C-alpha cells in the first residue's frame, strides 16, 4: 500500500470523452481500498485498448458486454437460438453484422493459440445464424504492443511498472497457480531468454498416473551390470542359437545361388500370364499417335502475316472487358475476323487457297480468338440470329471503341462492314471436307522397330518435341475462357480449343480439346497436308508431366548414344543392345506411369543381389507390382528382357563385368525421367494415412479425441498403459515374435551398463555442455489457401468497402473495383489483366468464391412464384438443400441437364431487368447480377443465384473477483494460454499437435509431420541436446560433413583390400520406434562433463519427451469426407462409428516418431546400439569390425581372420537388433563387390559415374525469374555434371535447350545469355565469370577488335597492383555511367580520338538498363544478408511466357512498355558491323530511336577481365593457342590447379568495404579487394563476392583423356 | 599387388597371370589379344607368355 497514493494521481490525465470511461472512474476514485483496486481498477486497462479496435474499424463499442441473441432482438428479427458467446464490439446494418473482438499478447507463442481458438468459435456460430437468415463478417486483432492513442504512451508503462509492485505487496501483506502468469501477462516487452533452464521454475505437480507408468517404464533398467558377466551370458545364447534355430532351417539368409535368380527373374518379369501383344506400337496409344504422323510426313506470305497481325491485335482488344458480358464481347470480333477473311477473297485471284488452305484455315476451319477453332456454317448461323435478335447491333458499339474506351484502333471498315450472307455462301460452299470426329472409350503392321536404319528413328524424337510443345501451351489458354456453343461414343466436334505445330514447309498438325486447365483430357491429333485433312486419332493423357522432352532431342539422343559405346568390347552385343534401349527410352517418356518408375527404381536392389554373395529371403516377394493396365507390360519386357539378356546367357557371359555393372545401374537409375508429381492429391493422402495408421492398429494403440489438455481417462488410459507394457514384452529366447514392435528389456540393460563403463568405441565424455505473417490451420497441409484465410480476406474487404462510400455517400458499387481489391491483396482496366491472368487454376476457383460470397455479403448488407414444378421438390431441390446445406455448395449431379435449361427459362418478373448497368447501384445486386448470366448463355449459377433470391436458404464475489479460472474472460491480456504448471505428460497449455503431408520423393511417397508453432520451440531444444551429445560422438554423419567424409574415404581402400562389406537399412525406422525407448534409454546414462567432473541431471529433457511420448496427430481434413462416402484403415473408421459416432481428429498415440521431428535423438540411438552389436561380433566372432551410421542406412564393415562360411555371423547380427526394434529391411543386400551408403556405390577399384540421375535432374527443375538468374542454376547443375564425367556433348545439349526455353520465350537473344557451346576444359579452370568471355570472343572469330581492348587491360593491371598507387580514387569514375567510363580508361592508357571512334561504335542492345524486368539497389546487398543473417514446374515456366511477353520492361521516368515494341525501332544496317553476327550487335546509327538503352559490349569486357585478372590467373591475357588418339573410355582424375591473386579469409573484410563506396546503404540496409569491388556494384551479371567467399567445393574433377587432353591450352 | 580376384570378370579364383598392376585369368585372357594388344582395364601393355 506504498504506491496506492501515486496510483490515482498518476492516470487522471485521460479524458473521459464518452460514457465508457465516465462510470469506470466514479467507481474507480471512490474506492480507497486495494481489495478492488486490483479487480475494478485493474479492469480499466483492457478497457482503454479495447476502444483502439473500435475507433479504427467501422464499429460501435459495447458498454453492457451482452450476449449476442437479444443483440439480434434489438432489431425485429425471430430467435435462432444461438450459443452463448460475448463480443468486445459489433456494428449491425441491414441484415449483416460485423462482430469484432479485441485480444492482445507480447510473445508469439501464445499469440497464435488464441487466434485459433478465436476464429474457430467464431466459425462455429455462422451454423446456427445461417438458419435465421443473417450472415456475418467476422475479424479478429493482432496486437503485439500497447499503442493507444488516446492516452500519450508515457503513463502506460508507468502501470505496469509500478502495478507489478502492488500485488506482491498485496498478498504478501495480507490464488495459487493464477499469480504468475498475471506477471507473464503484465510485464515490458520481452526479449526473453529461452532454454532447458525454463522448465525448472515451474510447479511440477503430479497426476497419480506416472506412478502406473513408473511401474512399467524404469523397472528392469538397473544400468550397473558387471562386465564380467555380460560375455559368459551371450555364450550361452549362441550355445542355444546355433544349436536351436538355424539347423532347423529358420534362418534369415541365403547364399543367393546364382542361377536360380536367373530363373526367376523371366517369371518375374515376362508376364506370360497376359494377353499382351510383341509388338510394342500397338499396346499403348500415343506410341500409336507418334507412329502415325511421324510416316506420314517423312517418306513422302504477306497476307498470312496480315491475318496474325491483326489476330495479335485481337488478342490486346480482347482483355479489356468492355462490352457488358462475355458473350458479344466475343461474336463481335468474330464477325470483325471473318470479315477480315472475306476482303481477302476480293484481292489477288487465288489466294484462300494457295497462301490460306497452306496456313491457319483447314476445310472448313477458320482460327480466332483465345484459341477456338469455330469451323463455318455454325458461325454463320450465329452472327444472323444475333442481328435477328437486335434491328441494329453494329451502330453504337461498332465504335463505342472511342468513347470510355482506347480509342486507339486499326481495323478500318470491319468494325461496320455488315456481313453480307448472301457472299459466305460460295466461300462455304468451295472448302468442304469431313468435319473433325474426337473419339472416346485388328491385325498389326508397325513395320518391327528393330529393322528401321539409324536415321529413321530421330524422326521419332523429333515428332515427340513438336507433340509436347502443343501439348505445353495448351495449359496458357485463358482459365476462363467460356465457349460460345456447350454441349460419349463419338464426337464430331463442332467447335473446340487448338494448338498448332509445324513440321515442314506446306503441312501442319492440329491438336484438339475442349477442357482447358491442369487436369486430364481427351485429345485429337490431325494433319493438314496441302489443305487435305486426315484423321490420325486419339489418346488421353495429362499435360504438366510430358514437360521433360520439350526440346531435348539432342540430349535424349545423346544419352541414349553415350550409354550404347561402353560396351565395345562384344561388337555383336552392341548391335543389337543399341536399338532395343532406345524403344525404352521411348517408351518411358510415351507413358509416364508411377509404377514404371517404381518397377526400374526396384532394379538396383535386384543388381546388387547378384554381384553380393547374401541376398535376404523375402526380397522376390517385393520387386514385383500388378500391370494395372495394358500399358505398363511393353516396358517390363524390355527392362526385364535387357537383364536376361546381359546379366546371364547360358554361356560364359562375364566378358568385362564392371561396364555391365555400369551400364545396368544406369538402366536401373532410367527410372527418373519421370517427373515427381504425385498425379492426384486425394489419392495421395488415402495413401498417406494407410501408411500412418496400419503398423498402429495391427498392434492396438490407437485412440480417438483426447481432452487436448492434460486429462485422460480411465478407459483411455488403459489401452496406452497396456500398450506400454506389450511394448516391452519380448522375452528373450523365443524365435516367435521377431517381427514384433518393441524391446527386450533385459537386453537393453547390458546395452547401456557396457555404455556406462569405458569399453565401446564411442564413451560418454561429452565436451562444452549443453544446458546453454500468415501461419495456417493443422487440419489441412500442402494446400495455399487454408479455409481460415478465405474469409478472413474476405472480411477485410467487407470492412475495407464499408467504409469507403460513407465517407461521401456513392451507394454504387463498380464491378471492377469491387474485384480490385481481392486481386490486390491477394498478390484501371490494364492493370488487372496485368494481374488477373499471373495466377494458377488452384487459385482461380478460390478467387471465385470469394468475389460469390462478397458479392453475397455486400447485397445483404442493403436488403430490407416457387411454381416451378417440372420436376417436383417433393423429393428433390428440398432434398438437395437440406442434405448440402447452403446453396454454395449444391451440386450439380442431382439432375439431367435441360432441367437447368427449362427451370431457369421463367419470365421476366420482379427477379429480373434489361440494361445490365455497369455502374450498378446497391441494392440491386440480387436482381442485377441475375439477368448477367441470364443473357450469357450459362443456367446453374443463375439457377444457385435464383434459389437464393427466394428465401430458400432458412462476500463471495470479491473473493471470487481475484483472479481464478472463472476469472478468465474479464480481460485481453490476461494470456489464460500461459504455461504455468507442467505436468506428467502435458503442458497445461497444450498438447504438441501436428499435421499431415506427403513430400513427393521418387518411389514412395514419405510422409512428413507438419508441426505447430509451440512444438517447433519445443522440438528445437532436445533436438539441439541431442547435436550436443552427437557432437562429442565419433561415428555418426548425418550433421557433420568431415566424418562423412573419413567413412567413403575408409570404404574406398576397405573395398579393395579384401574385406566383406555389407549395406544395411532398416524398414519403418520412423513409425515403429517410440519416446518411450528414448526415456528408457536416457535414464541409466552418465555423460560426464569435462569442466566438472559429475553426473549431470538430465531431467529438463526427462521431462519433456514425456511430452512427446504424448503427442497429437490429426487426421487431414480432404481424407475424412472421402472416407465417409464409401482398406483395413477403412474398416477402422467403420468400427468407430459403432461407438459414440464423433469422427476420429484425433490419435493420441505410444509410437511414431514421424521422419522428421525427433530426428537426431536416434542419431544417438542408432549409434549406442550399433556399438553394442559391433561389440558382440568382437567377442564371439573374434573380428575386428568398425559400424558407421546415417540414422537411416548403415555399413559395418568387417575384417576377417588370415568365402561365405560364415554365414553364422551375419545370420546371428540381424537376431539381436530384431531385439531392439531395430529391424533389417528386406531391401538390404550384404557381401563383398558392391556397398552402398546414402546413393553413392562404390565398385572394386572405381566409382560408377551414374550419368542419368545428373541429366535428369538438369532436363527439370527450370526455375524462372529472370534470364539472367536462369542462367545460374543451370550454369551450376552443369558443374556439378561434369565433376562425375558425363561428356561434353550432353553438356553442349543442356545449353541449347536452356537458350532456345529462351529464344521462345519472347525475350530475344542477348551475348551474355545462356552458357556457351563448344566447351572443353574450362569446367575446369575457372568459374561462371571465365566462361563469358570466351562466348563473348567467339562472336569476334578473327580476333581482331578485343586484341585492343585486352592490350589496354595489360597496361591497366600492372599498374593497379601492389607497390604503386595508380589512381586508387576509381570509385567516383566509375559511377559516371557504363558507357562513358570507358572513354576515361583509354585516354587514361591514351591513345588518338580515333581509336575511341573505333570501339565505342559497337553496341549491345540491354532490356535491363534504368530498372529491371517486372513480372508479378543491386543484388550485392541481398547477397551479403544471407552471410550476415544465418508447385508443378510445367506451370511455372508458362508464367514466364505470359507474363513475359506482355508488359515487362521499365524505362527510366514512370512508366511501362512492351518488348516488340522497342524491337520495332531498330533500322538494317548492312555495312559490316551488323553483318558481323546477325541480330546480336548493331551498329551505332541503327539506333537512333531507341537509344537509351545501348551499352557497349566491349565495356563488359574490360569490366570481366579485370575481374578475373583480380581473382585468378594472369593468364586470361594472352591469345589462344591452337591445341594439340587415346581410347574414347580411359577416364581419369585431374585437380584444379588456381592461381589466386587475393589473400583468403574474406568473411569480414567486404563488410568493411562499402564505406569508402555507398555510406547510407550500408546505413539503412584487404590489398586489392576494393579496386574490383566497384566493378561488381553497377550491374548484376559479374559476381565476384559470391565466389571469393566460399570455394570451388568439387576439387576431385575426373574426366576423359579424349575431352581433357584435345583442349587448348593459354599459358603466360 | 591389390586384391586377389580377377580385375575383369570379378569371379574367380585360380591359376592367375600377374600382370602389369592387376590380376588377369586364363579364360579372359584370351578375350582380349583379338581385339589389340593393348589392353583395356589400365591402358598400359602386357606380357604374353
Ligand atoms: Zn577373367
Ligand atoms: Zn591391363
Amino acid at each position: 500500500d506504498e504506491y496506492v497514493q501515486e496510483l490515482k494521481g498518476l492516470i487522471r490525465k485521460h479524458i473521459p470523452d464518452r460514457c465508457e470511461f465516465a462510470h469506470q472512474k466514479v467507481t474507480f476514485l471512490s474506492q480507497v481500498h486495494p481489495s478492488p483496486l486490483l479487480t475494478e481498477g485493474f479492469k480499466l486497462l483492457s478497457s482503454l485498448v479495447e476502444l483502439e479496435s473500435c475507433e479504427a474499424h467501422a464499429c460501435q463499442a459495447n458498454t453492457d458486454q451482452r450476449f449476442v441473441d437479444v443483440i439480434l432482438s434489438d432489431n425485429g428479427i425471430l430467435c435462432p437460438t444461438l450459443p452463448k458467446v460475448i463480443p468486445d464490439g459489433f456494428k449491425l446494418t441491414g441484415k449483416t453484422l460485423i462482430l469484432l473482438e479485441t485480444f492482445v499478447r507480447v510473445n508469439p507463442d501464445e499469440f497464435e493459440k488464441k487466434w485459433k481458438a478465436d476464429m474457430s468459435k467464431l466459425l462455429n456460430l455462422k451454423h446456427d445464424l445461417q438458419k435465421s437468415g443473417v450472415t456475418l463478417v467476422p475479424i479478429v486483432d493482432g496486437r503485439s504492443n500497447y499503442n493507444n492513442r488516446f492516452v500519450a504512451d508515457w503513463v502506460i508503462e508507468r502501470m505496469r511498472w509500478l502495478l507489478i509492485e502492488i500485488l506482491k505487496a498485496s498478498k504478501s501483506m495480507l490464488e495459487d497457480q493464477e499469480y504468475q502468469r498475471l506477471i507473464h501477462s503484465l510485464s515490458n516487452v520481452k526479449n526473453q531468454s529461452l532454454g532447458l533452464e525454463n522448465l525448472e521454475h515451474l510447479k511440477r505437480n503430479s497426476l497419480d498416473y506416472d506412478e502406473r507408468l513408473n511401474e512399467s517404464l524404469f523397472i528392469g533398467l538397473k544400468g550397473d551390470i558387471r562386465e564380467s558377466t555380460v560375455r559368459e551370458e551371450l555364450i550361452k545364447l549362441k550355445m542355444w542359437f546355433k544349436d536351436e534355430v538355424f539347423s532347423k532351417g529358420l534362418g534369415k539368409f541365403k547364399l543367393t545361388d546364382r542361377r536360380e535368380l536367373l530363373e526367376s527373374l523371366s517369371s518375374l518379369g515376362a508376364h506370360l500370364d497376359s494377353d499382351v501383344s510383341s509388338c510394342p506400337f500397338c499396346n499403348n496409344k500415343l506410341m500409336e499417335i507418334v507412329y502415325n504422323v511421324t510416316f506420314s510426313s517423312v517418306e513422302r506470305t504477306n497476307i498470312e502475316k496480315h491475318y496474325l497481325s491483326v489476330l495479335s491485335l485481337c488478342n490486346k482488344i480482347k482483355g479489356l472487358k468492355v462490352f457488358n458480358t462475355r458473350r458479344n464481347t466475343l461474336l463481335f470480333l468474330d464477325l470483325i475476323m471473318v470479315n477480315l477473311m472475306v476482303d481477302i477473297s476480293e484481292s489477288c485471284q487465288d489466294a484462300i487457297e494457295s497462301l490460306r488452305k497452306s496456313g491457319l484455315i483447314v476445310g472448313q476451319m477458320v482460327m480466332l480468338v483465345n484459341d477456338r477453332v469455330l469451323d463455318i456454317l455454325e458461325a454463320i448461323k450465329l452472327i444472323r440470329k444475333k442481328i435477328g435478335t437486335n434491328p441494329n447491333w453494329v451502330k453504337n458499339c461498332s465504335k463505342i471503341l472511342e468513347r470510355s474506351h482506347p480509342e486507339i484502333w486499326l481495323q478500318l471498315n470491319t468494325l461496320i462492314r455488315q456481313p453480307d450472307f448472301n457472299s459466305l455462301i460460295s466461300i462455304a460452299q468451295y472448302l468442304v471436307s469431313d468435319r473433325p470426329i474426337m473419339r472416346y472409350s485388328k491385325i498389326c503392321r508397325h513395320k518391327l522397330f528393330q529393322e528401321m536404319s539409324s536415321f529413321e528413328q530421330m524422326r521419332l524424337f523429333k515428332t515427340l518435341s513438336s507433340i509436347s510443345l502443343s501439348l505445353i501451351n495448351s495449359m496458357k489458354t485463358s482459365f476462363s475462357s467460356r465457349l460460345l456453343v456447350n454441349e460419349f461414343g463419338n464426337v464430331r466436334l463442332r467447335e473446340c480449343y487448338a494448338q498448332r505445330f509445324y513440321l515442314a514447309e506446306s503441312l501442319v498438325g492440329f491438336l484438339f480439346y475442349q477442357k482447358t486447365g491442369e487436369r486430364s483430357r481427351c485429345y485429337s491429333v490431325y494433319l493438314s497436308d496441302n489443305g487435305v485433312m486426315s484423321e490420325q486419332g486419339s489418346f488421353y493423357c495429362d499435360p504438366k508431366r510430358f514437360f521433360l522432352p520439350v526440346f531435348s532431342d539432342e540430349v535424349l539422343a545423346g544419352m541414349c548414344e553415350e550409354m550404347t559405346s561402353w560396351l565395345d568390347f562384344d561388337t555383336g552385343l552392341m548391335n543389337d543392345t543399341g536399338p532395343i534401349l532406345r524403344l525404352l527410352v521411348l517408351a518411358i517418356l510415351c507413358s509416364p506411369s508411377k509404377r514404371n518408375q517404381t518397377f526400374l527404381q526396384g532394379l538396383r536392389y535386384f543388381l546388387m543381389a547378384f554381384a553380393n554373395q547374401i541376398h535376404h529371403i523375402d526380397l522376390i516377394s517385393k520387386l514385383v507390382v500388378e500391370c494395372k493396365s495394358s500399358s505398363e507390360v511393353v516396358v517390363q519386357r524390355l527392362a526385364v528382357g535387357l537383364f536376361i539378356r546381359l546379366l546371364g546367357g547360358e554361356s560364359d557371359a562375364s566378358s568385362f563385368f564392371s561396364r555391365r555393372f555400369k551400364y545396368l545401374l544406369n538402366v536401373s537409375y532410367l527410372c527418373h525421367l519421370i517427373t515427381k508429381e504425385t498425379p492426384d492429391r486425394l489419392t495421395d493422402q488415402i495413401k498417406c494415412f494407410e501408411k500412418f495408421i496400419e503398423p498402429k492398429v495391427k498392434f492396438g494403440c490407437a485412440v480417438v479425441n483426447p481432452s487436448l489438455n492434460g486429462k485422460l481417462t480411465v478407459d483411455q488410459e488403459d489401452i496406452m498403459i497396456n500398450g506400454l507394457k506389450k511394448f516391452f514384452s519380448k522375452s528373450l529366447r523365443d524365435t516367435e515374435d521377431v517381427q514384433t514392435p518393441g524391446v527386450c528389456k533385459e537386453l537393453l540393460n547390458y546395452c547401456v551398463s557396457l555404455f556406462n563403463r569405458g569399453k565401446l568405441k564411442v564413451s560418454g565424455e561429452l565436451k562444452n555442455n549443453p544446458f546453454r505473417v500468415v501461419i495456417p490451420k493443422l487440419d489441412e497441409l500442402g494446400n495455399i489457401l487454408s479455409t481460415y484465410d478465405k474469409e478472413k480476406l474476405v472480411s477485410a474487404c467487407v470492412s475495407s468497402m464499408a467504409e469507403r462510400f460513407k465517407t461521401k455517400g456513392r451507394y454504387n458499387l463498380d464491378p471492377e473495383s469491387t474485384d480490385y481489391l481481392i486481386l490486390k491483396n491477394l498478390t484501371s482496366q490494364e492493370e488487372l489483366s496485368l494481374m488477373y491472368e499471373t495466377l494458377t487454376e488452384e487459385q482461380v476457383e478460390s478467387f471465385n468464391e470469394i468475389k460469390y460470397d462478397v458479392q453475397v455479403a455486400l447485397a445483404k448488407m442493403a436488403d430490407n412464384s416457387p411454381f416451378g414444378v417440372m420436376k417436383e421438390i417433393r423429393a428433390e431441390v428440398s432434398l438437395h438443400e437440406v442434405k448440402d446445406f447452403d446453396p454454395d455448395v449444391l451440386p450439380s449431379d442431382v439432375y439431367k441437364e435441360l432441367c437447368d435449361a427449362v427451370y431457369k427459362s421463367s419470365e421476366k418478373c420482379n427477379f429480373f431487368l434489361e440494361e445490365v448497368l455497369d455502374v450498378c447501384p446497391l441494392g440491386l445486386l440480387l436482381k442485377n447480377l441475375t439477368t448477367s448470366s441470364y443473357m450469357e448463355e450459362e443456367y446453374f449459377m443463375c439457377f444457385k443465384y435464383l434459389l437464393i433470391q427466394g428465401h430458400f436458404d432458412q462476500a463471495d464475489k470479491l473473493d471470487k473477483s481475484y483472479f481464478t479460472n472463472a476469472a478468465l474472460r474479464n480481460l485481453c491480456f490476461y494470456s489464460e494460454d500461459s504455461p504455468t504448471e507442467f505436468t506428467s505428460i502435458s503442458s497445461n497449455s497444450g498438447n504438441l499437435k501436428f499435421g499431415l503431408s506427403y513430400k513427393e520423393q521418387v518411389g514412395s511417397n514419405r510422409e512428413l509431420y507438419v508441426g505447430d508453432l509451440n512444438t517447433k520451440l519445443m522440438t528445437r531444444l532436445v533436438e539441439d541436446f541431442s547435436e550436443a551429445v552427437g557432437n562429442s560422438m565419433k561415428y555418426t554423419c548425418l550433421n557433420s560433413e568431415k566424418e562423412f567424409e573419413r567413412a567413403i574415404c575408409d570404404m574406398k581402400m576397405a573395398v579393395n583390400n579384401g574385406d566383406l562389406s555389407c549395406s544395411y537399412d532398416h524398414s519403418k525406422w520412423g513409425p515403429t520406434m517410440s519416446p518411450a525407448l528414448f526415456l528408457a534409454l536416457l535414464q541409466m546414462l552418465e555423460l560426464r562433463t569435462p569442466v566438472d567432473r559429475s553426473k549431470i541431471d538430465l531431467d529438463s529433457v526427462k521431462s519433456i519427451l514425456k511430452w512427446h511420448l504424448h503427442k497429437v496427430v490429426e487426421v487431414p481434413i480432404n481424407v475424412a469426407e472421402a472416407y465417409c462416402i464409401g482398406s483395413l484403415s477403412e474398416e477402422f473408421f467403420h468400427q468407430t462409428m459403432q461407438l459414440s459416432g464423433q469422427i476420429p481428429s484425433h490419435i493420441m498415440s505410444v509410437l511414431d516418431m514421424g521422419q522428421g521431428i525427433l530426428h537426431n535423438t536416434s542419431d544417438l540411438y542408432g549409434l549406442i546400439t550399433e556399438q553394442f552389436l559391433c561389440y558382440a561380433l568382437d567377442l564371439l566372432y573374434d573380428v575386428i569390425p568398425v559400424s558407421y551410421t546415417s540414422s537411416d542406412d548403415q555399413i559395418t564393415l568387417v575384417k576377417t581372420p588370415s568365402a561365405a562360411e560364415w554365414l553364422e555371423m551375419i545370420c546371428f547380427h540381424e537376431f539381436l537388433s530384431s531385439k531392439l526394434n531395430k529391424f533389417v529391411s528386406p531391401k538390404s543386400v550384404i557381401g563383398t563387390f558392391v556397398a552402398e551408403f546414402k546413393s553413392r556405390f562404390f565398385v572394386m577399384g572405381e566409382e560408377t559415374p551414374l550419368l542419368t540421375k545428373f541429366v535428369s535432374a538438369a532436363l527439370h527443375n527450370v526455375k524462372c525469374k529472370t534470364p539472367t538468374q536462369l542462367s545460374e542454376t543451370i550454369d551450376t547443375i552443369c558443374d556439378q555434371c561434369i565433376a562425375n564425367g558425363v561428356s561434353t556433348k550432353i553438356v553442349a545439349r543442356i545449353s541449347k535447350r536452356v537458350n532456345q526455353l529462351i529464344r521462345y520465350s519472347g525475350y530475344g537473344d542477348t551475348p551474355f545469355g545462356a552458357i556457351e557451346d563448344q566447351d572443353v576444359k574450362d569446367w575446369v579452370d575457372g568459374s561462371r565469370g571465365y566462361r563469358l568471355q570466351r562466348k563473348i570472343e567467339a562472336i569476334f572469330y578473327d580476333d581482331k577488335e578485343t586484341s585492343f581492348i585486352r592490350n589496354c587491360a595489360r597496361k591497366v593491371f600492372n599498374d593497379i597492383k601492389r607497390g604503386r598507387i595508380f589512381e586508387e580514387n576509381l570509385i567516383n569514375l566509375i559511377g559516371r555511367g557504363g558507357d562513358e567510363a570507358l572513354t576515361g580508361f583509354l585516354q587514361y592508357a591514351g591513345c588518338s580520338e580515333q581509336e575511341v571512334n573505333r570501339v565505342l561504335n559497337y553496341r549491345w542492345v540491354n532490356l535491363s538498363s534504368f530498372g529491371d524486368l517486372r513480372l508479378v539497389v543491386p543484388t550485392l546487398i541481398k547477397t551479403l544478408q544471407s552471410k550476415l543473417s544465418r508447385s508443378s514446374v510445367a506451370s511455372g515456366f508458362i508464367g514466364f511466357c505470359k507474363s513475359m511477353g506482355s508488359k515487362c520492361v521499365r524505362d527510366g521516368k514512370g512508366g511501362f512498355l512492351y518488348i516488340k515494341e522497342v524491337y520495332s525501332g531498330i533500322n538494317v544496317c548492312i555495312c559490316e558491323i551488323c553483318a558481323l553476327k546477325p541480330k546480336i550487335i548493331y551498329c551505332n546509327d541503327s539506333l537512333n530511336k531507341v537509344s537509351q538503352f545501348s551499352k557497349p559490349i566491349l565495356w563488359d569486357y574490360f569490366s570481366l577481365v579485370l575481374t578475373n585478372a583480380c581473382e585468378l590467373g594472369e593468364w586470361v591475357f594472352s591469345t589462344v593457342k591452337e591445341p594439340q588418339l587415346n581410347n574414347q573410355n580411359f577416364f581419369w582424375a585431374v585437380k584444379p590447379k588456381v592461381v589466386r591473386q587475393i589473400e583468403d579469409q574474406l568473411g569480414m573484410n567486404h563488410v568493411l568495404q562499402s564505406i569508402r563506396r555507398n555510406y547510407p546503404v550500408l546505413f539503412d540496409e584487404l590489398k586489392f579487394l576494393d579496386v574490383c569491388i566497384a566493378l561488381d556494384m553497377m550491374n548484376e551479371n559479374l559476381g565476384i563476392i559470391s565466389h571469393l567467399l566460399k570455394t570451388r567445393d568439387n576439387s576431385v574433377y575426373i574426366v576423359k583423356q579424349s575431352d581433357c587432353a584435345l583442349a587448348h591450352i593459354r599459358q603466360s | 599387388y591389390g586384391r586377389y580376384n580377377c580385375k575383369c570378370c570379378w569371379f574367380a579364383d585360380t591359376n592367375l597371370i600377374t600382370c602389369n598392376d592387376h590380376y588377369l585369368c586364363l579364360r579372359c585372357h584370351q578375350t582380349m589379344l583379338r581385339n589389340s594388344e593393348l589392353c583395356h582395364i589400365c591402358w598400359k601393355p602386357l606380357p604374353t607368355s
